[PDB]
This record gives structure tokens, sequence and C-alpha cells, in this order.
């Protein structure tokens, strides 16, 4: 269906987005989720 | 006497500023590298 | 009908107690958590 | 199915599933299903902060461990990027539709237009103007 | 529901009753609406009708819209008994009037 010339363009917009999404969600959420489990398990306080 | 009513041009308009420039500001990295938010001034990682 | 359907689907077919209990305990510490659904398409 | 919060990705301009312009889920899938959709003649196909954050919801486990069944086994499991994006796969002229899109490494398996994102979120103590809420951790 | 004595006026119980009401309206109802659409858009479904007693393949597309549908969640385990007592009360009533 969709031309390979469209799909090789789509791959660029799709990947770039993903790069920014990963960079955001790491600092905004997953950085806290990691320690929140180690607090819940009482591992974290040194 | 002598009413010409042709060259009044009383609009008395000022500057308009509908400019357009073509100074490139692409900066592909800002979109390609990624984005992270840190707290302190210095950061370190291990390898 | 709808009711029967959903319920059956969610509890009598899918492990809905595991789903709901996971999206609770595995949410309250992770800020948000997620549930997701599909049309499955299995063939023997 | 329940999806661990570790396997999801969203854009920073978003606040809700309606408003999201790009969203993705990392899924572990079988070579079988992929064979179902493309590239039969080859199946040798072979992000860490997700793997860490999930592996440390306990310690026993590790999601990137060697499960032991060799890669060639059609029954093997594989990570993929399922996406939901608002974009011009068409010409931008076209209304910006929302697509489901599925990829493996340098292959798109499938696309279709969809009205809606097939996911739900549970959240205590929500925050306005935002996607992600509070947590009992943030509070205690 | 327990105005007998368990009047529930604890800020501790209500700062909890908030969180479950969030999970209901942000979560659970959007899962149901999520399904009802997904189902309403694919496949062929039967229903064990009783009048003739036998699966009616109800074209699912024939179904209504969410527009028209209220959904409720967090049912009492015993709603059955109360519905039944409502019915028998309705029954005594309807019998009371011959019209």
């Amino acid at each position: 269906k969709y031309s390979e010339e469209v799909l090789d363009e789509l791959r660029v917009d799709l990947q770039r987005r993903f790069n920014y999404a990963q960079g955001y969600v790491d600092m905004a959420v997953k950085g806290y989720a990691r320690e929140a489990w180690e607090y819940f398990y009482g591992n974290l306080p040194a | 006497t002598l009413f010409v009513s042709y060259d009044q041009n009383g609009k008395k308009l000022s500057f308009a500023n509908w400019i357009s420039v073509l100074s490139p500001q692409d900066t592909p990295f800002v979109s390609m590298t990624g984005k992270e938010s840190i707290n302190q001034t210095i950061f370190s990682w291990q390898t | 009908v709808a009711t029967k359907l959903v319920n059956q689907i969610l509890l009598r077919d899918n492990p809905g107690y595991n789903i709901i209990s996971s999206a609770a305990q595995e949410c309250l510490v992770t800020r948000n958590s997620f549930i997701k659904y599909y049309w499955d398409e299995q063939t023997s | 199915e329940y999806v661990p919060s570790e396997q999801i990705f969203v854009d920073e301009h978003a606040t809700s599933f309606a408003d999201a312009q790009y969203f993705c889920h990392r899924v572990r899938r079988s070579k079988e299903d992929l064979v179902a959709m493309g590239f039969p003649k080859d199946e040798i196909e072979a992000t860490t902060q997700s793997t860490v954050a999930w592996s440390r919801t306990d310690w026993r486990q590790d999601i990137d461990a060697d499960i032991g069944t060799d890669t060639e086994d059609i029954a093997s499991m594989v990570w993929v990027y399922e996406h939901y994006i608002r974009t011009g796969v068409l010409d931008k002229n076209k209304e910006s539709k929302l697509y489901q899109v599925i990829q493996a490494g340098e292959h798109i398996l499938h696309t279709e237009e969809v009205t809606h994102i097939p996911f739900v979120t549970f959240c205590p103590y929500p925050i306005p103007g935002s996607f992600y809420g509070q947590s009992v951790y943030d509070i205690t | 529901a327990y105005a007998t004595v368990g009047l529930m006026m604890n800020a501790a119980q209500n700062r909890l009753r908030m969180v479950c009401r969030n999970i209901a309206h942000n979560g659970m109802v959007e899962l149901m609406r999520g399904i009802y659409n997904l189902i309403r858009e694919n496949g062929e479904v039967p229903i064990e009708v009783q009048t003739p007693r036998g699966m009616i393949q109800v074209n699912p597309k024939q179904l209504p819209a969410r527009h028209n549908l209220q959904v409720v969640v967090a049912i009492s385990p015993n709603e059955k008994a109360e519905r039944a007592q409502k019915l028998i009360s309705l029954k005594q009533l309807i019998a009371a009037d011959a019209q």
C-alpha cells in the first residue's frame, strides 16, 4: 500500500518522537519509580 | 472654488512590520538527541 | 447482554482479579499504571 | 491485560490519552506472530532503564535475562515498538489522522487508522493539567 | 448507608474514598466504555434467549451507543437479595391494585 518512500519517511518521524518521549518519561517518571520500589521493599534508606 | 478632491491621502499611517526573514535555525540535535531533566549542577555515570 | 458479556470476558475468561489487583498495588508506588485490551486472533 | 508502567512512553505536551500526539508501548512478542505479518525468510532477529526499573520491582527476577530457548525458535519472544501517532502518513494536507503502527528493528509489520488508544490508566490523587498523578511514595 | 451508627465522617476514610472514586471515573468506566466500543465494532455474538430458548446471533452493530448507557461499578456482593426484596415489594403493590 503505502509507498516505501513514505515508510522510510515515517520511520524518521516515528523514531525522533520516540527519542524525546524516552528522554522525558525517564526524568519525569521512571527515575522516581525505581527508588519508590526500593523504599517499598525497605531497601533504600542506607 | 476649485474643488479637485483627488490628492488628499490623509491616512497618515505609521510603520507596519510584516517582515519575513530566512535565517536558518534548524538545530537537528534539539529534536534528535533527546531530553532529560536533572537536579544538581554536576552529573556522573559509570562505564 | 452487555453485562454478561463483559463480565464473562473480564472474569470467567480473562484473569480480571489479577489485572485489577496488579493495576492497584503496581500503581500506588509507580504513580500511574495501565490496563490494555485487544482483539486476539489465535489459529491452531 | 495489565501493562507495567515501565513499558510505556508518551509526549510531554500531552495530558491525557485523548490529547496525546505520540504514545508507544514496548511489547514482548513471539516470532510466530511476526511471521504472521512479514519477513518469513529471516527470523534471526535479536532501552536498559526500563529493564532496570522493572527488575527492581523485586530482585529475584531480571526481564533481560537469558531465558535459555535459542533465538531461532519461532516460539522465541521479542521486543517490539507498538505506536499510536497523530501524523501525516499521507500528505499533511490530509487531516492528521491517528494510526496504530507496529515495528521491529528496521521493519514495519502493520499500520491501520484507529479512532482511539486501547489503554486505560489507574491513578490515585490525580494532578490537573497533567498526564501522571501523585503516588503514595511522593507523599510518604 | 450506616447512619445507624457508622456515620463515616472520618477525614481519614474520606481522603481514601476520594482515591477509589478517582480509580472509578478515570479508570474503570473508561475500561468498560473501551470494551463496549471494541465489541460493538467487530465479530458476531450470540445470546441464550429463553422465550424460544436458543442463541440469537445478535449482530453486535445492532447495539446502542454509550450515549444512552449509564455504567455503574463497585456493586455490593449481595445486590441480588435487595433487588429481590424490591421485586417482592413491587409485587405486593401491583397485586394490591386490580386495575
